[PDB]
């Protein structure tokens, strides 16, 4: 599962997760995804390269297993091609 | 659209402990993750405690760590702080806050970018 995907940066979160700190984007190519990292800011239009993960996560009100997807960067990239 | 109130807070002894809640109306749909921050008077706003949309991952500046605990009910849209062993290094104005970024499982850590903030609920130890 590979994602080459052009956008516009809508978003920024400096995040938490198993005990290891990451950095997220909102890429909005009008449909969105996330950018997960293990120059880029709010507004840059780039061009992302990286593992389409569905990362499934189970909703605590309706009890449903529910994609959460994500563009993982870790051979992965973020250009800024504005 | 979006309406954070703040409840439990008040005036405490050293040692002694508080249970602070938060309510959240609105469009609640698009809060992710909840945060309490404190803001004593005088000085900037600081990161205490904030938890994941899911639940899964909490994270606590330095000071707070063993002494603060935050959880949260999705069902009833609450966040909740309980304040343990208290310092009079804990008084301060404290407020929830929410983050619009679109995430189940990872917690904001930074104050500036959390977007929706509480009124204040004020919280005073003396000794």
């Amino acid at each position: 599962s590979n994602a080459l995907m052009i956008g516009r940066i809508a978003d920024v979160q400096h995040g938490f997760l198993g005990a290891m700190t990451v950095t997220q984007y909102v890429l909005e190519v009008k449909e969105f995804i996330v950018i997960r990292c293990m120059q880029v800011k709010l507004g840059s239009r780039v061009l992302v390269q990286g593992t389409l993960r569905m990362n499934r996560h189970v909703d605590d009100v309706s009890k449903r297993l529910h994609a959460y997807p994500f563009i993982q960067v870790v051979l992965g990239y973020v250009k800024v091609v504005g | 659209q979006v309406q954070l109130q703040e409840s439990g807070g008040g005036l405490v002894q050293a040692g002694g402990s508080l249970r602070l809640s938060c309510a959240a109306s609105g469009r609640t749909s698009s809060l992710y993750s909840m945060g309490w921050f404190r803001q004593a008077p005088g000085k900037e706003r600081e990161f205490v405690a904030a938890i994941s949309r899911n639940g899964a991952n909490t994270y606590y500046t330095d000071s707070v760590k063993g002494r603060f605990t935050i959880s949260r009910d999705n069902a009833k849209n609450t966040v909740e702080l309980q304040m343990n062993s208290l310092k009079p290094e804990d008084t301060a104005v404290y407020y929830c806050a929410a983050d619009r970024f679109p995430t189940m499982e990872v917690v904001t850590i930074m104050t500036n970018e959390y977007d929706y903030w509480g009124q204040g609920t004020q919280v005073t130890v003396s000794s």
